C-alpha cells in the first residue's frame, strides 16, 4: 500500500489522494505542501559595502622631504607633496616656503555599516529543497512535519513514513552568481572578489566582515592641499555600494519566474510552484479500517446541482447515497478534473449528502470514488463573475466539442466520400 | 517608524487588473506573473496613474509600495461557452483562448480547405470520370447518372 | 602586453613563456602551478559513526505489569517482559513467579568515537579551484602567491597582476555524493540522512556531532532475559560504520582519475593535472627592459650536440651567439616541442653557451627565440635507458616520416598514375 503519487508542486492547497489498498477500507490523503523552501548550496564569496576613506593624519615636515612607503593597508594611497605653507591656528607654522613638505596618506577601510548594511555575493549551486508538509491524515487528522525532496528520505513525524521527490522541475530561481542585501536578493553577475572596478559594484570586496584584508579598487587619488592649508584632498569614487542602492536592479522576489519568495535567512526561495513531485507514503496499517466495517455505498446516484466552472469550491453535487451500514466514507475523484473540499462524508442508512468541488471542463465527467464505489457525476457548469483574490484550488486546466465532433467527422466525410467515389470508379470501370 | 502608500483602487476586467492609483510620494510598484515566464514590471509612481496588468490564469502578485504584497486569481471572465446561437457566442471560447483559437480556428479553417480541395479533386476527377466511360459512347443507356449529379444531362436513355 | 596564454594544467613544472611586447626587450615567464587545490562547494549532510547501545537500566516490577511508553530517544526500543525471577545477589528478589515483570529499554546513541572517528557524508557541488603559483619572474625572481581560477580574479602579490582560467577541464574528481573518513575520501552514494538501512552504511545518521537528534535504523530488538536473571538482551546489527572500515571501498586518493590527491582539510583535491588553463598576466612595465639595452644576438648559429629523446632535460645545444652588447638574453622555444631549463643566458661579446632542454620528436625542429632572434635548432635525438622516477618536464607528446613521405607520395603515385593513364586514353581516343 506504499502509495506512490506524482504530485504537482504548488504550495497552498491540499492534494487529497486516496489509498486503494486491496483488502481493507481505503483512506484519503490530504497533502498540503505548505512550503517549498529551497536552500541551495552556496558560498560566501565576499561581503561588500561602501568604503570609508579613514584618512591617517598626514605628515608635515617643515624643511625637506619625507619619502612615503607603500604600507600594506588596503588600497594604501600615499603621495608626498611639497610646496606648502600650512596655515594651522597661527597662520603657517613651518618656517620654510618650498621645503615645507606634506605627505598625505589614505587607505580604504570597511565602514561601520559594512558589518550590518552590506551587500553579499555568493556562488550558488543547487542544494536540496524542503517543506513543512501538513497532512491532516485519514482519521489521524494531523502531522505538520519538515521534510526533504531527495527521493529516499523519510520523515517519521506523526505516524506515517513519507518519501518525496526528487522533483523534476530543477529551476533554481537563483542564478549561479547572486548578490544579497538585507532581504532583497539580486541574481547579479557580481564581478568577483579581488577585481571590482572602482565605482562599479564591489569596489570594496572583503571576504567577510572580520576579514581585515580586502580588495579596494576605489581609484583613490590624493591631491595636494590648497594654498598652504592642512587638509587631505582624497579624490575618490563614491562606492559601488552607494550606487547599487539607487541605480540597482530589481529583486528576485520581484522578478523571479515560476512563483517564489525569498529570505535573508537560510537563503531559501519559498513556495516555488513548478512541476511535479513523485511522492510516496507508507501509512501505518493500524490507521487503516478493514473493509468489512465501512458501509458499502453502491446502488447510489450522483448529480451536480449547481456546478460553478471555477476555482473556489463552487461546484456542488448531491449524491443519492445507498449505504449498507452507517458511518463515514472517504471520497475522492481519481480523475484530476474535479478537486473536492470534503475528504470524508458521514452517512446514515442510505441518505444523501452534497459535497463541494471545483472543475475546469464545461462538462465535468469525473468519477467519484465513495469508499469503493465509483460514479460519474456528469453535468454542466456556470462561469463566475468576481475574479480578484489569491490562488485557486482547481489547478487542473486541460483541454476542454459542440462544433468538433460531427464537424470534423463531417470534415472527414468529405475526404471519406473520396475513396468511396474513387475505387467505385474502379467498379464502374471494372 | 516607516512608510506606507495609500491603498490601491482595484478594478476588475477580463484577466486584467485596471488599477486607478494615487500615491502620496514616488512609489516603486512591481509584480511577478507567477508563470515560469516571470514577466515582471517595475515603475516608480509619483503621479497618479491608471495602470494595467495582463494577469494570467495561474496568478499575479502586486506590491503597492512597502504595503504587503497582494495576490490575485484571474481565471476566466469571458463566459466560457454556453450556447443557444450559431457561433457569435463562441467568442467566449476565443476570449479565454486568444492564442490557440486564432491558430486553432485557422487550423479548423485550414483543414476544411484541405477537405475542400481534396473533395474538389476527389469529386471533380471522379465527376470527370464516370462520364468519360459514359459520355464517350454517347448513346450510353445507363439511368444511374443518379450518383454524381454534377455532370448531368443524359440522352433520354 | 597583457600576455594571454593557454596553459596546461599540470602541477610540478614551470611553463616558461615569453613576453613579446612590441617595443621593449622581451621577458621570460616561469609559471609553475605548484598546486591545484580545488575545494568544491559542499554541504555537511550527516555525520555517521558506530552506535552505542547505551542501555538505560531496566525496570523490574515484582508483582504485575509495567507498561512502557515510546520515549523520544533515538531508536528508543522498549518492550515489557513478564515471566522472570531475577537472580540479583540473593537469588531472586521479587517474590511472585509470573507477575514478576521486567521492562527492558534501550536507545541508540552516538559513540564517544562519533566525535572524532566518524565517517562524514556530503552533497558535493563544483566550487572554485586554487593554486600557490610561484613565478620566479623575469628579473623579479620571486612571487609565491595563492590565486584562483575564475577568469577575472587578479592577485597582486609581488608586482604582477595575473588572471587565471576558468579551466576547461571541469572534471571534479569528487562525485556528487561523497563520504569522508579522517583522510580517506570515498565518492560513495551514501543512502541519505534519515534512511540508512541497519547494518548498511549510515545506520546511525546524526546531522553533526552536537546534534542530539539523529536517525538510528539499527534494527535494535530487545529480547527477554533468560532464566530469571537481570540483564538486557539487545539484539542489534553491529554498525555500518564497523563495516565500511573493513568491507569498504578504496579511497579516491587511490582510485581517482586524472591525477589528484586529497585532504581532510578544506576538502580540496590537490594537483589534478588535466586540461589547460587560459592564463593572462599584466606585468609591471617597470620590470621590462627597453629593447635598446639588451644585446642583439642575430647572425648566430644553433645546433644540438647530444639530444636526449626524453623527459629530463637531457637535450642540449650549443649556440654560436653573435651579440652586439654583452649581457643577459632571455630564451624560449615558442614551439611547444622543446622545453628548456634555462630561462636566461648570459652573453659576452658573441660567445657560445649551451643550454639544456627536452623534446618528444626524433627530429626536433623547434625555433629558439634568443631575446628577439629566432633560430631552428634542428637535429636528432637519442632514447634513454633508466625510466623509473617521478614526473616529466617534457609534457609535449604529439605526432612524431622515414617511410611515409615518398611512401604515400608513392602510394599516391599509383593512383596519380591512373588519371594520367585515363584521359590519355581520351587522347589516343581523341
Amino acid at each position: 500500500y506504499e502509495h506512490t503519487a506524482v504530485m504537482p508542486n504548488k504550495v497552498g492547497i491540499p492534494y487529497k489522494a486516496l489509498v486503494e489498498r486491496p483488502g481493507y477500507a481505503p483512506v484519503h490523503l490530504q497533502i498540503q505542501l505548505v512550503n517549498t523552501r529551497i536552500i541551495p548550496s552556496t558560498n560566501l564569496e565576499y561581503i561588500t559595502c561602501k568604503y570609508k576613506t579613514k584618512v591617517p593624519s598626514p605628515v608635515v615636515k617643515c624643511c625637506g622631504a619625507t619619502q612615503c612607503t607603500s604600507k600594506p593597508h588596503p588600497d594604501y594611497q600615499c603621495q608626498v607633496f611639497t610646496g606648502v605653507y600650512p596655515f594651522m591656528w597661527g597662520g603657517a607654522y613651518c618656517f620654510c616656503d618650498t621645503e615645507n613638505t606634506q605627505m598625505s596618506e589614505a587607505y580604504v577601510e570597511r565602514s561601520e555599516e559594512c558589518s550590518i548594511d552590506h551587500a553579499k555575493a555568493y556562488k550558488v549551486h543547487t542544494g536540496t529543497v524542503q517543506a513543512m508538509v501538513n497532512i491532516t491524515y485519514g482519521s489521524v487528522s494531523w502531522r505538520s512535519a519538515d521534510v526533504y525532496v531527495n527521493g529516499e528520505t523519510p520523515a517519521k513525524i506523526g505516524d506515517a513514513k513519507l518519501i518525496i521527490g526528487p522533483l523534476s522541475s530543477a529551476w533554481s530561481p537563483f542564478d549561479n552568481k547572486v548578490v544579497v542585501y538585507g532581504h532583497e536578493v539580486y541574481n547579479y553577475d557580481f564581478p568577483e572578489y579581488g577585481t571590482g572596478k572602482a565605482g562599479s559594484f564591489g569596489d570594496l570586496q572583503s571576504r567577510t566582515s572580520t576579514s581585515n584584508d580586502l580588495y579596494a579598487n576605489t581609484n583613490l587619488k590624493l591631491q595636494r592641499p590648497q594654498a598652504g592649508i592642512v587638509h587631505t584632498p582624497f579624490t575618490q569614487a563614491p562606492s559601488g555600494f552607494e550606487r547599487w542602492k539607487r541605480d540597482k536592479g530589481a529583486p528576485l522576489n520581484d522578478v523571479a519566474p515560476f512563483g517564489c519568495s525569498i529570505a535573508l535567512e537560510p537563503l531559501r526561495a519559498e513556495n516555488c510552484a513548478v512541476g511535479s513531485i513523485p511522492i510516496s507514503i507508507d501509512i501505518p496499517d493500524a490507521a487503516f479500517t478493514r473493509i468489512s466495517e465501512t458501509p458499502t455505498v453502491s446502488d447510489l446516484e450522483c448529480k451536480i446541482t449547481e456546478c460553478t466552472y471555477a476555482s473556489d469550491f463552487g461546484g456542488i453535487a448531491t449524491v443519492a447515497y445507498k449505504s449498507s451500514k452507517a458511518g463515514n466514507c472517504p471520497i475522492h475523484s481519481p480523475s484530476g478534473v474535479a478537486v473536492i473540499k470534503e475528504n470524508d462524508v458521514t452517512l446514515a442508512e442510505s441518505g444523501s449528502f452534497t459535497f463541494h468541488f471545483s472543475t475546469a471542463n464545461i462538462h465535468p465527467a469525473f468519477k467519484l470514488q465513495v469508499c469503493t464505489s465509483a460514479v460519474t457525476c456528469k453535468g454542466d457548469c456556470k462561469p463566475p463573475k468576481d475574479h480578484i483574490v489569491d490562488y485557486p484550488a482547481q489547478h487542473t486546466e486541460s483541454f476542454t466539442w459542440s462544433w468538433l465532433k460531427v464537424l470534423v467527422g463531417g470534415t472527414s466525410a468529405f475526404i471519406v466520400l473520396g475513396l468511396i467515389a474513387t475505387a467505385v470508379v474502379a467498379l464502374v470501370l471494372f | 517608524i516607516a512608510t506606507l502608500a495609500p491603498e490601491p483602487l482595484v478594478e476588475h476586467k477580463h484577466r486584467t487588473l485596471i488599477l486607478h492609483l494615487h500615491p502620496d510620494h514616488p512609489t516603486l510598484l512591481t509584480t511577478r506573473s507567477l508563470g515560469s515566464d516571470a514577466n515582471p514590471t517595475r515603475q516608480w509612481i509619483e503621479r497618479p496613474t491608471t495602470v494595467n496588468f495582463t494577469v494570467t490564469g495561474e496568478g499575479l502578485e502586486y506590491t503597492w509600495g512597502n504595503h504587503p504584497p497582494k495576490r490575485v486569481w484571474a481565471q476566466e471572465s469571458g463566459e466560457g461557452n454556453p450556447h443557444g446561437w450559431p457561433h457569435e457566442v463562441v467568442v467566449y471560447y476565443y476570449n479565454r483562448y486568444p492564442l490557440t483559437t486564432i491558430i486553432g480556428l485557422c487550423t479548423c479553417v485550414a483543414i476544411i480547405m484541405v477537405s475542400c480541395v481534396t473533395s474538389v479533386w476527389l469529386l471533380c476527377r471522379t465527376r470527370n470520370l464516370c462520364i468519360t466511360p459514359y459520355k464517350l459512347a454517347p448513346n450510353a443507356q445507363v439511368p444511374i447518372l443518379l450518383a454524381l449529379l454534377c455532370c448531368i444531362k443524359p440522352t433520354r436513355a
